């Protein structure tokens, strides 16, 4: 049960979606397992999807 | 240092990263824990292929388990290695509220000559800059719970259940900085509150449990 407290910058090249209630949102990325927020890498995922 | 100066002089052209990461994470555990003094230290590094790039992927992994949490890490660079030699824990194996500190730091280029990247104008320092990533997860393992261009990039992931809170500094630096003005290489890091567990770390050895691995040189 994840909860994302710093986000990468870098949105690069599964996932989850923080908002489990928790402290912020997020999308860990299975890849590591690396953290992301809202702004345009919602592509991988939404573009992607 | 003894062995520092005298070798930073003899390199004045060079540039050596070095990486240090000072952490605290605010513990908490299950009703079920049980107090243990174990500890788990392990540091091992990985090398992965990006297809998309001609680049090889050069992790530096650090992991250490006590009290119930377990941290990993990652030190991800692309077409450059950044190794970890050494990992520090202090805590309380305790079943109350306590704090959990974590030291990590990459090789010194004086034991073990880490590679020079100011080489070809500087390709190293621009991957460095441009994709180095810092990843850190922290969970409460086996646990069963009742049901700009200086700062650092990392993704801190946590369990709240056993985490309350993190504070860390962690810098990625120029290691013969201190006989530099400037830097090409000068990076720096923060969460919550970095100055204090800078300092606090420094002393914990008198209230918790202290463990530490640190690799072979040589
Ligand atoms: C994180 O790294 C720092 C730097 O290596 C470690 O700091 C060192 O802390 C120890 C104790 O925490 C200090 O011990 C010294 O020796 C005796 C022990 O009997 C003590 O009485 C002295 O007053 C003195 O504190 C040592 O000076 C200190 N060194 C520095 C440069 O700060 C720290 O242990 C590491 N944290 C970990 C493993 O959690
Ligand atoms: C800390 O430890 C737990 C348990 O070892 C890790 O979580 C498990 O990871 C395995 C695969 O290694 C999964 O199949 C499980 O679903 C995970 N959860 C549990 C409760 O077993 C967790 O990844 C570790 N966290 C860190 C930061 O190392």
């Amino acid at each position: 049960t994840a909860c994302c407290f710093s986000y990468t910058s870098r949105q690069i090249p599964d996932y989850f979606e923080t908002s489990s209630q928790c402290s912020k949102p997020g999308v860990i990325f299975l890849t590591r397992q690396v953290c992301a927020d809202p702004s345009e890498e919602w592509v991988q995922k939404y573009v992607s999807d | 240092s003894e062995e520092k100066a005298n070798f930073c002089s003899t390199h004045n052209d060079e540039v050596y990263a070095r990486f240090r990461l000072q952490m605290r994470v605010g513990v908490r555990h299950s009703p079920l824990y049980t107090p243990s003094n174990m500890c788990m230290l392990d540091i091992e590094d990985s090398v992965e292929d990006i297809e998309e790039s001609t680049e090889k992927e050069y992790a530096s992994t650090a992991t250490g388990e006590a009290a119930g949490v377990n941290v990993s890490v990652a030190l991800v660079g692309e077409g450059v290695s950044i190794p970890f030699s050494y990992i520090g824990l202090g805590f309380n194996p305790s079943l109350e509220d306590s704090y959990l500190y974590v030291n990590v730091s990459s090789r010194a280029p004086w034991v073990k000559q880490t590679s020079d990247l100011s080489a070809n104008g500087g390709w190293g320092i621009k991957q460095v800059l441009e994709k180095e990533l810092l990843a850190i997860q922290i969970g409460c393992d086996n646990q069963k719970f009742p049901e700009n261009p200086a700062d650092i990039d990392f993704s801190l992931l946590v369990d709240p259940r056993c985490v309350t809170s993190v504070d860390l500094h962690v810098e990625l630096r120029d290691a013969c900085i201190d006989y530099k003005q400037e830097s090409p290489l000068s990076l720096k890091g923060k969460y919550g509150d970095g100055e204090l567990v800078k300092k606090e770390i420094k002393d914990v050895g008198k209230n918790h449990n202290m463990c530490s691995l640190n690799l072979n040189p040589g």
